[PDB]
C-alpha cells in the first residue's frame, strides 16, 4: 500500500529503522478512527452553524481528553509549590531504612 | 545569537539588582572552574562521617564552589581497634589480646566523667570477652556512674596516678601508631591521645608519632595513574526479549530482573539456598527452588529496580502506577507507594539510603521517604519526561536526565532547580556523579557521553566512543576518575575523565601500532563512521549480549550484566 | 621444565603456573549451559523409562 | 502539504461518512492534525522501546504509547506463537482508477481451532557467568567475540570504534 511505505518513510524520517510489521497497520487504523470521529464531529458542528474552523472545533472538542496537553510546565510549577510549602519530615539517624506503621503497609491484611 | 543572549543576561541583572562590578564579579566567577578539593573521597584521616542527628538535609550554611580552599564518641573508636585486632589469630594475637584492656579501662574512666549514660552502654557492651582474664575487677567497676563515684573505686583514683605500665615490642607498637595514624578522624587521634597521656610504654612518645607522620608522608601516591578494570559478564539465557533492566545488590549475592510479564525475578549469585531457613526447618522441601525466587505484587511491567545500601530491600518500579517495597529476607512485599499518575522509570534510592527518589512519564521527578506512603517533594521543570534520576553522593541534591536534551540539579529542601545543563542532542538516559562530586557525567541516546563541572555549569569535554545507539548504564571507579560505559551496541567501554582539563593524570613517559589506524581503516566511509576521543581507551564486546547493567565493586572489578538476545 | 625455568628466572632478575600477567581467576559459581540439555534430555527418556505412564 | 496524504487516505474515509465533496485547504490542514496525532504516538513509543531495553519498535510498544495518551485501544495485533515480526503484511491490491489494498483473510472452521496442538514452551530463566576482560584485554574464552568478524557483521554506527589496549 502507498501508506505503508509513506509511514515507512515517516518512522525512517524519525530515525526508526527497526519496528514490526503490523505497526503501520496500527498507525493507518490509529489514524482512520480518528479523522472518521473528526469529520464526523465536524459535519455535526456544521450542520449547527464544510470548512477549516470547523474542523478546529472538532479537534479542540477532543484535544481536552485524551491526548498529551499543551505546555504543562506552568501548572506543574505552581503544583509543585504547592507541594514544596511543607519543609522535609524529622528522619531516622540509625542508617537504614524504615517503614510505615504497621496498618499503612501490606502485612496485616487477610484472605 | 550569543552576543545578543550575553546582552539579555546583563540587561536582566541590571534591571534585577546587581551592581556592575557586582554583576562583573558573578560572571568572573561563573567563568572559573570548580577548583580541586584534596579530600575528594574524605579521606579518612581527615574525613568524617556525616552526622546522624535525626533532620533532613540542607544545603544552605555553604560557600561558593569558585572559592580555593575546602565530639566522635568513644564506643566506636574503640570498637575500630576491636575488631582490628579481632580480625587476626595471626603471629601478633596475644600482644593485642594483652593490651587491649587498659586501653577500654582508660576509655571508661575518661568517659564516665563527660557521658554517664554513653559509658554505660560502653561498659556493658565489651564487658563479658575478659572477665575471666581480669577477675572481679570488672565487678568491682559496677558501681562507678559519677565523677564522685571515681572517689570511692580506689583503684580506681589510683588509675589517674598509676600509669599503666606495658612492655611493648618495637613492631607492635610501630604497628599500632601506623595503624591509628592511617586513620585519625574515626577515633584513632583519640586512641592516641590516651595511650600519650595514660599509659607507660616500654621499650618521648610525641617524637616517636612525629617520625611516624613524617615516614608516612615521606611516601604516598601523589598523582594516581590509571588501570583498565576486570569485568565479570553475568548474561541471562532464556528471556525471550522480556527482561528489562536488572541490578546487583552490594556484595554481588543478589540480582534482581525484572520482567514483562509484571514478575521479579531473583538470583542467587553464588548458587546459595536462597531460602533463609534461619534454623526453623519446619516442613516443604516437596516445592522446588532452583535458587531463584519470583516476587508478584506488580500489575503492570517493571521498568526499573534499586537495590538498598542496606541490601535488605528492594525497590521496584512498575507501569501501574505504584513503587514497591520488597523484603529480601521473607520474599513479600511490605509497602506500596502511590504518587504517580503515568509510569515509573527510575527509581533510585539515597547514598545513605534515607528516602528515594523517582522518575515517571508526568515530566516531574518526585521525593520520597520509605516510611511515608506518599511523595515530600515534586521536581517540576523539565519539558519532556523525565528518565533517569540519581543523587549526589552525599544525599543532598538530586540529578534528574530528562527527553528534551537536557538534565538538571534540584535542591532536594526547596525543591527548585539549582543547576539546567544543555548541550546534548538526544534523551539523557543514564546519569552518574563522580565520588569526588565536582563533576556530573551523563550518556544520552546519542552514544555522547559528556561531563561537565557542577560550578561553572558548562562542559568540560565529552566522550564520542559508542555507536549512535543507547547508554544504558555509568559508573565510576572507586577512588579516581575512570567511566565504565556498558550501553547497546554490546560494548562496555572504559573513559579516562583527566585527559583534556587541566588535570592531566599521570600519563606514562615514552607507542603503539594499533592506535590510530583501527578508526584509519574507515572502510564504510568517513561520514559513516565513528571517530572515537582521545579519553576511549579500551572496549570490550559482549558478542550478541547487550549489557543493561554495568556496577564498578569496591577492589577494581567491575561487573556487567545482560541477556542472551537471540 | 628445566630449561624453561632458567630462562624465566634470569629474566625476572632485570602447564606453566608461575606466568603473571596470562592467569584468569576462578568464579565461585558459573551457570549451566550444556549439562542442563542433556539432563532433559535423560530425563524424557526417564519418563519413557516409568512404564509408558504420560 | 506534509508527508500523511492530500486527500488520497484522508479523502476515502471522507467518503466512508457520506460526505461527498470538502475543499482541499480542510484535507490539507485535518491530514496535517492527523499525522502529527501519528508522530505523537510514534514519540511515546519509542520512549517505552527504550524503557523496555529493546530495539525494535514492537506492536506492544504502540499498544503503551495509547494508554498513555488515553486513545481506544486496538485490538487485534497480537495472536499465538508471538515471534519477533509475525508476518502478515498480506495486503491484496484492487486495480481501478488508483490503487485499494484490502487484506484479505481466509476464514477457518472453529473445530480445527480447538483440535490444534499447543505450542512448545522454552526453559525458565537461568544466568552463566565469565570473564569479559581480566586487566582490560579479553581472554579469548569460546563466550568471547573475535573482535575481526565484528567488522563484516555490523556497521560502525550500531557497534561504535573497536580499540584494545
Amino acid at each position: 500500500p502507498r501508506d505503508v511505505r509513506l509511514l515507512h518513510l515517516l518512522l525512517a524520517s524519525q530515525s526508526i529503522h527497526q519496528y514490526e510489521d503490523q505497526v503501520p497497520l496500527q498507525l493507518m487504523d490509529f489514524a482512520h478512527r480518528y479523522t472518521q470521529g473528526v469529520l464526523k464531529d465536524a459535519l455535526v458542528y456544521n450542520d449547527y452553524a464544510l470548512g477549516v474552523e470547523d474542523i478546529r472545533l472538532a479537534i479542540a472538542a477532543r484535544t481536552q481528553y485524551q491526548f498529551k496537553p499543551t505546555a504543562p510546565k506552568e501548572l506543574m510549577l505552581q503544583l509543585a509549590a504547592e507541594r514544596n510549602k511543607k519543609a522535609l519530615p524529622q528522619v531516622m539517624g540509625t542508617w537504614g531504612v524504615r517503614l510505615p506503621p504497621e496498618k499503612y503497609c501490606l502485612t496485616a491484611k487477610e484472605w | 545569537s550569543a552576543s545578543d543572549l550575553n546582552r539579555i543576561v546583563l540587561e536582566y541583572l541590571n534591571k534585577k539588582g546587581y551592581h556592575r562590578t557586582e554583576a562583573m564579579l558573578r560572571a568572573e566567577s561563573g567563568r572559573t572552574l570548580t577548583p580541586q578539593n584534596k579530600q575528594s573521597p574524605a579521606n579518612t584521616k581527615t574525613g568524617k562521617f556525616p552526622e546522624q542527628s535525626s533532620i533532613p538535609p540542607n544545603p544552605g550554611k555553604t560557600a561558593k564552589p569558585i572559592s580555593n580552599p575546602t565530639p566522635e564518641n568513644y564506643i566506636r573508636a574503640y570498637s575500630m581497634l576491636k575488631n582490628w585486632v579481632d580480625s587476626s589469630l595471626e603471629i601478633y594475637k596475644p600482644e593485642l589480646s594483652y593490651i587491649m584492656y587498659p586501653i577500654f579501662i582508660y576509655l571508661f574512666l575518661n568517659l564516665v566523667a563527660k557521658n554517664p549514660v554513653y559509658a554505660r552502654r560502653f561498659f556493658d557492651r565489651f564487658s563479658p570477652d575478659f572477665k575471666d582474664f581480669h577477675g572481679s575487677e570488672i565487678n568491682r567497676l559496677f558501681s562507678v556512674n559519677s565523677i564522685d563515684h571515681i572517689k570511692e573505686n580506689e583503684v580506681a583514683s589510683a588509675f589517674q596516678s598509676h600509669k599503666y605500665r606495658i612492655t611493648m615490642s618495637k613492631t607492635t607498637l610501630n604497628l599500632l601508631l601506623y595503624f591509628l595514624n592511617e586513620n585519625e578522624s574515626i577515633g584513632g587521634s583519640l586512641i592516641i591521645s590516651v595511650i600519650n597521656q595514660h599509659l607507660d610504654p616500654n621499650i618521648d612518645l610525641k617524637l616517636e608519632i612525629q617520625k611516624v607522620k613524617e615516614s608516612r608522608d615521606a611516601i604516598k601516591l601523589d598523582n594516581l595513574q590509571l588501570a583498565l578494570p576486570s569485568v565479570c559478564m553475568y548474561t541471562f539465557q532464556n528471556t525471550n526479549k522480556d527482561m528489562s533492566c536488572l541490578d546487583f545488590s552490594d556484595d554481588c549475592r543478589i540480582a534482581a530482573a525484572g520482567f514483562q510479564d509484571s514478575y521479579i525475578k531473583i538470583w542467587s549469585l553464588d548458587g546459595s539456598s536462597l531460602n533463609n531457613p534461619n534454623i526453623a526447618l519446619n516442613n516443604n522441601d516437596k516445592d522446588e527452588d532452583p535458587t531463584c525466587k519470583t516476587l508478584v505484587g506488580h500489575s503492570g511491567t517493571v521498568y526499573s529496580t534499586s537495590f538498598s545500601p542496606d541490601n535488605k530491600y528492594l525497590l521496584s518500579g512498575s507501569e501501574d502506577k505504584t513503587v514497591r517495597l520488597w523484603s529480601m529476607d521473607t520474599h513479600t512485599a511490605l509497602v506500596s507507594y502511590k504518587g504517580h499518575n503515568h509510569p515509573v522509570w527510575d527509581v533510585s534510592f539515597s547514598p545513605l539510603g534515607h528516602y528515594f527518589a523517582t522518575a515517571s512519564h508526568d515530566q516531574t521527578a518526585r521525593l520520597w521517604s520509605c516510611d511515608h506512603i506518599y511523595p515530600l517533594r515534586i521536581f517540576a521543570g523539565h519539558l519532556n519526561d523525565v528518565d533517569c534520576v540519581s543523587f549526589h553522593p552525599n544525599g543532598c541534591y538530586v540529578f534528574t536526565g530528562s527527553s528534551d536534551k537536557t538534565c538538571r540539579m534540584w535542591d532536594v529542601s526547596t525543591g527548585d532547580s539549582v543547576r539546567l545543563f544543555l548541550g546534548h542532542t538526544a534523551p539523557v538516559i543514564s546519569i552518574a556523579v563522580c565520588p569526588d562530586g565536582r563533576w556530573l557525567s551523563t550518556g544520552s541516546e546519542d552514544g555522547i557521553i559528556n561531563v561537565w563541572d557542577i560550578g561553572t555549569g558548562k562542559r568540560l569535554k565529552q566522550m564520542r566512543g559508542h555507536g549512535k545507539n543507547a547508554i544504558y548504564s555509568l559508573s565510576y571507579s572507586k577512588e579516581g576518575n575512570v567511566l565504565i560505559s556498558g550501553g547497546a551496541d554490546h560494548t562496555v567501554r572504559v573513559w579516562d575523565l583527566k585527559k583534556a582539563t587541566t588535570e592531566p593524570s599521570a600519563e606514562p613517559d615514552e607507542g603503539d601500532v594499533t592506535a590510530s589506524i583501527n578508526q584509519d581503516i574507515k572502510e564504510y566511509g568517513r561520514r559513516r563512521t565513528v571517530i572515537p576521543t582521545s579519553d576511549l581507551v579500551a572496549s570490550f564486546y559482549t558478542k550478541k549480549t547487550p549489557v543493561f547493567k554495568v556496577k564498578f565493586s569496591r577492589s577494581n572489578l567491575a561487573l556487567a550484566g545482560g541477556a542472551f538476545r537471540p | 621444565t628445566a630449561k624453561v625455568r632458567a630462562e624465566i628466572c634470569l629474566k625476572r632478575t632485570e602447564l606453566q603456573e608461575y606466568d603473571i600477567s596470562n592467569a584468569i581467576p576462578d568464579i565461585v559459581y558459573e551457570g549451566v549451559n550444556t549439562k542442563t540439555l542433556d539432563k532433559m534430555e535423560d530425563a524424557s527418556v526417564d519418563r519413557m523409562l516409568q512404564n509408558g505412564i504420560n | 502539504y506534509t508527508i500523511w496524504s492530500p486527500q488520497d487516505t484522508v479523502k476515502d474515509v471522507a467518503e466512508s461518512l457520506g460526505l461527498e465533496n470538502i475543499n482541499d485547504d480542510v484535507l490539507k490542514a485535518l491530514a496535517m492534525d492527523v499525522e502529527y496525532r501519528i508522530l505523537e504516538i510514534i514519540e511515546q513509543a519509542v520512549k517505552f522501546k527504550r524503557h523496555s531495553k529493546r530495539d525494535v519498535l514492537t506492536t506492544d510498544d504502540v499498544s503503551k504509547a495509547l494508554r498513555v495518551l488515553n486513545v481506544e485501544p486496538l485490538y487485534g495485533y497480537y495472536d499465538g506463537s508471538e515471534v519477533n515480526k509475525a508476518v502478515s503484511f498480506s495486503k491484496v491490491n484492487t486495480s481501478g482508477g488508483q490503487s485499494v489494498y484490502y487484506l484479505d483473510e481466509e476464514e477457518v472452521d472453529f473445530d480445527r481451532l480447538i483440535n490444534e496442538p499447543l505450542p512448545q514452551v522454552p526453559r525458565l530463566p537461568t544466568f552463566t557467568t565469565h570473564w569479559l576482560a581480566v586487566e582490560g584485554v579479553q581472554p579469548a574464552i569460546i563466550q568471547n567475540p573475535n573482535l575481526n568478524d565484528i567488522r563484516v557483521s555490523q556497521p560502525p554506527f550500531i557497534r561504535g570504534a573497536i580499540v584494545t589496549a
